[PDB]
């Protein structure tokens, strides 16, 4: 029972959670997100 | 085809001369700043072959042939006399003579701010470039100042640009 019912299910359950936000994380390449930090990662380097 | 008639061959200096341009207008804070540390390096890494020097006269209107004699006579009283052309030609020679000596030669006037102007001189110089990369950065290098510069803080992104 703890190995079926608890060990297994944790896993479904992360493995489920991964994949959903993998596809939210990829979904948010459209809007740009990234770009916006790496500009702003760059330009503080050029400042100091 | 005399009218122009460009000669193959043109005269230059010993050595080609190294100008400081960018990453704005010069006589501007951080553009005069920028230079202030970079002349600084060369004289204490070249030291014993290199001679920095600061000329104050105008150098836009120098082509290789404009006349026979420009202003040789400052009495002439004409439309050339009075103006600095007496002077003009005076230091072309003063940067001459300089690399005639053999030494490496660093001319930071105020009247450089684009290597196209002087692309056609006799001189044909050495341009360092300073970019900045982002037009970004500059402002917030000008921003820190102080009250000095956004008297005419526009200005120094067209002058990037």
């Amino acid at each position: 029972l703890i190995i079926i019912g608890s060990f297994f299910v944790l896993n479904l359950v992360l493995g489920v959670l991964s994949g959903e936000f993998s596809k939210e994380r990829e979904k948010a390449k459209a809007r740009g997100d990234f770009q916006k930090l790496r500009e702003k990662q760059q330009l503080e380097e050029d400042l100091k | 085809k005399q009218a122009e008639h460009v000669p193959p061959y043109d005269v230059v200096p010993s050595m080609r001369p190294v100008v400081l341009v960018g990453p704005s207008l010069k006589g501007y804070e951080v553009t005069d700043m920028m230079q202030k540390a970079l002349f600084d390096f060369l004289k204490h890494r070249f030291d014993g072959r290199i001679s920095i020097t600061r000329v104050t006269a105008d150098l836009s209107l120098a082509k290789r042939s404009v006349l026979n004699n420009p202003g040789k006579r400052t009495i002439i009283e004409r439309s050339s006399a009075r103006s600095s052309i007496a002077e003009v030609q005076s230091e072309i020679e003063r940067i001459f003579e300089l690399a005639k000596s053999l030494q490496l030669v660093v001319l930071d006037a105020d009247t450089i701010n684009h290597p196209a102007q002087l692309a056609k001189t006799s001189l044909a110089p050495i341009i360092v470039f300073v970019k900045v990369s982002s037009p970004k950065v500059l402002q917030r290098l000008i921003r820190s100042r102080g009250k000095s510069q956004m008297k005419h803080l526009t200005v120094q992104m067209m002058a990037y640009d």
